[PDB]
RNA sequence: CGGAAGGGCACCACCAGGAGUGGAGCCUGCGGCUUAAUUUGACUCAACACGGGAAACCUCACCCGGCCCGGACACGGACAGGAUUGACAGAUUGAUAGCUCUUUCUCGAUUCCGUGGGUGGUGGUGCAUGGCCGUUCUUAGUUGGUGGAGCGAUUUGUCUGGUUAAUUCCGAUAACGAACGAGACUCUGGCAUGCUAACUAGUUACGCGACCCCGGUCGGCGUAACUUCUUAGAGGGACAAGUGGCGUUCAGCCACCCGAGAUUGAGCAAUAACAGGUCUGUGAUGCCCUUAGAUGUCCGGGGCUGCACGCGCGCUACACUGACUGGCUCAGCGUGUGCCUACCCUACGCCGGCAGGCGCGGGUAACCCGUUGAACCCCAUUCGUGAUGGGGAUCGGGGAUUGCAAUUAUUCCCCAUGAACGAGGAAUUCCCAGUAAGUGCGGGUCAUAAGCUUGCGUUGAUUAAGUCCCUGCCCUUUGUACACA
C-alpha cells in the first residue's frame, strides 16, 4: 500500500512542475497523498586552474552541480502508481518507484 | 540495480555519457548536418533523438546508418537488445542553429570558397 | 619470454595506471566522482555534462 | 601480425553477423570487451581491422578512446568470398 | 650515427629438407618403425613426437620434459 | 611620452594603523655548481608551494643496458620436397628475455626477405598556427549608418558645466538615430511566529522507564497536533520611498524616523593588441627530424631529492597575554564502496603504551560514520625570566601500515640526543567589518600522504569614510626632432 516515488532532477521548475504533476493525479485518482518532502541539495563543486599549461596569474574555476531530491509517499496499490507514473513525464527528473 | 551506483555519480555518469554522444555525433555527422542530440531516458526504453538538418542524407541508403548508430551505441555503452532506438529529426529555422553553420562554413573553406 | 615481461609490471596504483578518458594521459586527472578525466577536457566539457559556473 | 587463424575468422565472422564493430584503444587488454567466449585480443582486433581500413574496405570513425568500423559494401563481398558465404543471408544492419 | 660495440645477429633458422623422412623408418613388408618418442600429454595425445636430444627427452608446445 | 597644466580614481598606491616577510631552523621552487643523468617550459608587475609537478615503480619526456614490432597496404621474389611462430634444457644474462651459442622438436600461409609508402613520437618549432588562459585594463572605455568641417590622413556625434563606482544621468549642442561595455542579469547572505512541505529533521504535550528530595533531567522508549528550530519551492521585502537641509530647485549629495538590510560577496564581462604561456592536455595541427642497432613501445636500476652559494612562496618559533598536565565545552563546508579500476567512510567488542591488528555490523547517503563530542578559548595545578618545562632542527636504537620493491631514513609511534633563534638592517607584501590576524576541519594531488592549494567554521580587533605626496590608471588642453612609440 505504501509506495514511495523518488525524484531526483538537476532543474528546479521543471522537478516543481512534476512533483506537482504527480500531486495534481493523486488528489484527481482520490488518495492519501503526503506532501513532497524536500531532500538538502546537492552542490558538486570542482575546482580547477582557467589555464591549460601552468603559466598564468593563479585564477581558479568553481563548476557548480546542484542536484536535489524530492519524495512523495502514496496510499495505494501498484497499478495506481504504475499509471500515474506512466503518464506526463520529461527528461529533467528521474524517477524511482520503491514498492516498500 | 545490483551494482547500487550513487546519485552523485550516476548524474555525472549521465553528463560523460552525454559529453561523448554529442562529441562522437560530431566527428561523425559532420558532412550530414549534425545539429545536436535530446535523450529520454525512460524504463527500459532509451529514446535518443539526433537533432539534425539533412535527414534523408541521415538516414542514408534505407535507414542504414541509422542502424549503424544503434549499433555503435549498443556496443559501446553495453545496452541491451532493443533497449534503446534512434530518430532523426529535422532542425526548423537551421539557420539559427550556430554549429550547422560553423559546419557549413568549414566545409565551404574545405571545399574551397574563398 | 617475452609474454612474461611485456606487461608483468604493476600497475594496480599510482597515477600511471589511470588516465584520461579523452587525452588517456597522466597528469591532472579529475578522479572525483568517476570523471577520470584531465582538467583541460573537463573545462572543455563541463557544459556538455553539466556543470555551470554560478558562482 | 602473426595472428591466430580461429580468432582471425572469428574477428571477421563477428565483422559479418554485425557490420559495424567497435574496439576500445588499449594494446594491454587479455580479452575482447564484447566477444568474450575466444581469446581474441584487442591488439589483434586493432591490426586486423587497421588492414582492413588500409585496403579501403572498412570506415573510420573514433570517439576519445574508442574505434568504429563502419564495413562498405565492398568489405561485405570481401568477407563473403573469404568466408565461402551465400549471397542470400545479409547482416543485421541491413536487415529490417 | 656510428657505433663502437657490432650488433647482436638475428636467430637465423635453421631449415631442415624433409625433417619428416627421419622420423619413420620404412620397411618391406606391412609395417611401420618409430624412432623418437611419442608425448602422453593431452593436448597432443598420440600423434606428436619429441624432440630427441643428446641427453634427454623433451617435448615443445607441451613443455614435457623426461629426464634420464 | 613629459621631473607640463586643469579634474577624478585604486590598500596589486599613500596617510593612520594591524599582521608580516627580509634576522634563525625546516619545507618547496628557481639559478649556479657537480654528475652517465641531475629531463624540461616560464625570468618585473603579467617567472620562481607555477605546469594542478606532495616524482621510491609508473608518470618520465634524462642516463646505462636488455626485449618486441604494434614496418598497414601495393609490387617482386621464396615456399607447401615446408613461408616460418614458440621452446624446458647446459652455457651467457639481471630476469624462468630461446636475447644469442651448442641442439632438435613445434605453429601452418596469418607470416619473413627487398623496393615505394604509411604509422608512432612528453622529438624540434607557440617567431607557423587553432583552441584555452593571462596581460594591456577593474579601469570605463569602444564602434558603425546618414548629415556637417577639412584636398587629405582625420574630426563632430563620443561634450562647456554639474553629478555618478560608471561615456551614470541632467543640460547645452551640426548633429540625429543607434550598438557593445557599465548598468541591467544569475548565484550567494540575511527578514518573513505568514503559504506549501515532511517516519532519511523535529517540536511541544501525554503514556511509561531510570534517578534525586508536587517538582527537576534524560540525544531512554512510543504515539498527538503542528512547523518555531530542519530542509527547499512559490512569493514578498528596499526603491534615495518618508522627513530636514544643500544643489539651475534638474541630474543628484548628506543626515535622520520606520525598519533584518539605506554600498554583502562573487560570476559574466566591450573594440584593439602582446609575435605573453602552452606542440609536455588532445586520435587540434602545418613544416622539419627519426622510424628497427628507433626520438615508437615494454622491462630492471638510477636520477628528477645530489650541495662551498643566492633568491621567492610558506610552516615552526623567539615565550609568563606563555608552555605542560587534567576537567569543562561549542561548528559548517563537505566527502564516502569506482566501466578499465585492482584502491571507500567507519560504528562497536577484545589484544597492545602507541602507531596498529583481529571479527561482527551500518552506509550508494538528511538512513551509517555523526547530535559530526575540532581546535582557539574557559577553569584548576606545575613552572619562574635561566637559551628555562620556550623552540625541536640534527642524530642513534627499536616497533607498525601501504606497496612487487623504501636503501638516498615513504609515512606513523616510543625512548634518547637538545643547535641557531632574546621581536630581526636596507628593502618590501596584504588589508579596512564578521575584515586582518589567531585557530582548527573537509575536497584535489592520495595504494601509502599536507608545511601546498581550494572551500568552511570558531574567537575576532587597531585605525580610515580622505588624498595625489610616491607608485600607477582614466578624460581635456598643451609641446614633441618618439611612432619596434
Ligand atoms: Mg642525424
Ligand atoms: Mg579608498
Ligand atoms: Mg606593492
Ligand atoms: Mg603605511
Ligand atoms: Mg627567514
Ligand atoms: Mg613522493
Ligand atoms: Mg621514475
Ligand atoms: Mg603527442
Ligand atoms: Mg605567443
Ligand atoms: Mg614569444
Ligand atoms: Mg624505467
Ligand atoms: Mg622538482
Ligand atoms: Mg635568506
Ligand atoms: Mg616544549
Ligand atoms: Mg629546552
Ligand atoms: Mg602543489
Ligand atoms: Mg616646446
Amino acid at each position: 500500500h505504501r509506495i514511495r516515488i523518488t525524484l531526483t532532477s538537476r532543474n528546479v521548475k521543471s522537478l516543481e512542475k512534476v512533483c506537482a504533476d504527480l500531486i495534481r493525479g493523486a488528489k484527481e485518482k482520490n488518495l492519501k497523498v503526503k506532501g513532497p518532502v524536500r531532500m538538502p541539495t546537492k552542490t558538486l563543486r570542482i575546482t580547477t586552474r582557467k589555464t591549460p599549461c601552468g603559466e598564468g596569474s593563479k585564477t581558479w574555476d568553481r563548476f557548480q552541480m546542484r542536484i536535489h531530491k524530492r519524495l512523495i509517499d502514496l496510499h495505494s496499490p501498484s497499478e495506481i502508481v504504475k499509471q500515474i507514473t506512466s503518464i506526463s513525464i520529461e527528461p529533467g527528473v528521474e524517477v524511482e518507484v520503491t514498492i516498500a | 540495480m545490483a551494482v547500487q551506483i550513487s546519485k552523485k555519480r550516476k548524474f555525472v555518469a549521465d553528463g560523460i555519457f552525454k559529453a561523448e554522444l554529442n562529441e562522437f555525433l560530431t566527428r561523425e555527422l559532420a558532412e550530414d548536418g549534425y545539429s545536436g542530440v535530446e535523450v529520454r531516458v525512460t524504463p527500459t526504453r532509451t529514446e535518443i533523438i539526433i537533432l539534425a538538418t539533412r535527414t534523408q542524407n541521415v538516414l542514408g541508403e534505407k535507414g542504414r546508418r541509422i542502424r549503424e548508430l544503434t549499433a555503435v551505441v549498443q556496443k559501446r555503452f553495453g545496452f541491451p537488445e532493443g533497449s534503446v532506438e534512434l530518430y532523426a529529426e529535422k532542425v526548423a529555422t537551421r539557420g539559427l542553429c550556430a554549429i550547422a553553420q560553423a559546419e557549413s562554413l568549414r566545409y565551404k573553406l574545405l571545399g574551397g570558397l574563398a | 619470454g617475452h609474454q612474461q615481461l611485456y606487461w608483468s609490471h604493476p600497475r594496480k596504483f599510482g597515477q600511471g595506471s589511470r588516465s584520461c578518458r579523452v587525452c588517456s594521459n597522466r597528469h591532472g586527472l579529475i578522479r572525483k566522482y568517476g570523471l577520470n578525466m584531465c582538467r583541460q577536457c573537463f573545462r572543455q566539457y563541463a557544459k556538455d555534462i553539466g556543470f555551470i559556473k554560478l558562482d | 601480425m602473426l595472428m591466430p587463424k580461429k580468432n582471425r575468422i572469428a574477428i571477421y565472422e563477428l565483422l559479418f553477423k554485425e557490420g559495424v564493430m567497435v574496439a576500445k584503444k588499449d594494446v594491454h587488454m587479455p580479452k575482447h570487451p564484447e566477444l568474450a567466449d575466444k581469446n581474441v585480443p584487442n591488439l589483434h582486433v586493432m591490426k586486423a581491422m587497421q588492414s582492413l581500413k588500409s585496403r579501403g574496405y572498412v570506415k573510420e570513425q573514433f570517439a576519445w578512446r574508442h574505434f568504429y568500423w563502419y564495413l562498405t559494401n565492398e568489405g561485405i563481398q570481401y568477407l563473403r568470398d573469404y568466408l565461402h558465404l551465400p549471397p542470400e543471408i545479409v547482416p543485421a544492419t541491413l536487415r529490417r | 650515427k656510428s657505433y663502437t660495440t657490432p650488433k647482436k645477429n638475428k636467430h637465423k633458422r635453421k631449415k631442415v629438407k624433409l625433417a619428416v623422412l627421419k622420423y619413420y623408418k620404412v620397411d618391406e613388408n606391412g609395417k611401420i618403425s618409430r624412432l623418437r618418442r611419442e608425448c602422453p600429454s593431452d593436448e597432443c595425445g598420440a600423434g606428436v613426437f619429441m624432440a630427441s636430444h643428446f641427453d634427454r627427452h623433451y617435448c615443445g608446445k607441451c613443455c614435457l620434459t623426461y629426464c634420464f
